[PDB]
């Protein structure tokens, strides 16, 4: 976290500063996107966070 | 002459107080680089085949 880093979560390949999230994603959701279509952001697939 | 000025300048109170109207002017100007910004943001997402 809070440490710039080339992520991949599942595939979802990029660079960026990791952070804790107070947006509450639904089950059926495991990603969130910005209105450019960028991936905003990612529930953790073995920390359900 | 001078109750003239202070009454007429006293008007300008009430009319930019009341309402944007008469600015609208710059605010087209302001909307219009925000509406521009936006749309070069949003074409991120197009898909171009
Ligand atoms: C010219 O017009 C002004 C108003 O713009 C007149 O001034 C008013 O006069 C009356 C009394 O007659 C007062 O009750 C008002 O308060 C005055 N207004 C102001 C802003 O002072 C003025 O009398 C007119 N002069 C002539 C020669 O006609």
């Amino acid at each position: 976290k809070n440490k710039c880093v080339n992520f991949n979560f599942n595939g979802l390949t990029g660079t960026g500063v990791l952070t804790e999230s107070n947006k509450k994603f639904l089950p059926f959701q495991q990603f969130g996107r910005d209105i450019a279509d960028t991936t905003d952001a990612v529930r953790d697939p073995q920390t359900l966070e | 002459i001078a109750n003239q000025f202070n009454s007429a300048i006293g008007k300008i109170q009430d009319s930019l107080s009341s309402t944007a109207s008469a600015l609208g002017k710059l605010q087209d100007v302001v909307n219009q680089n925000a509406q521009a910004l936006n749309t070069l943001v949003k074409q991120l997402s197009s898909n171009f085949g």
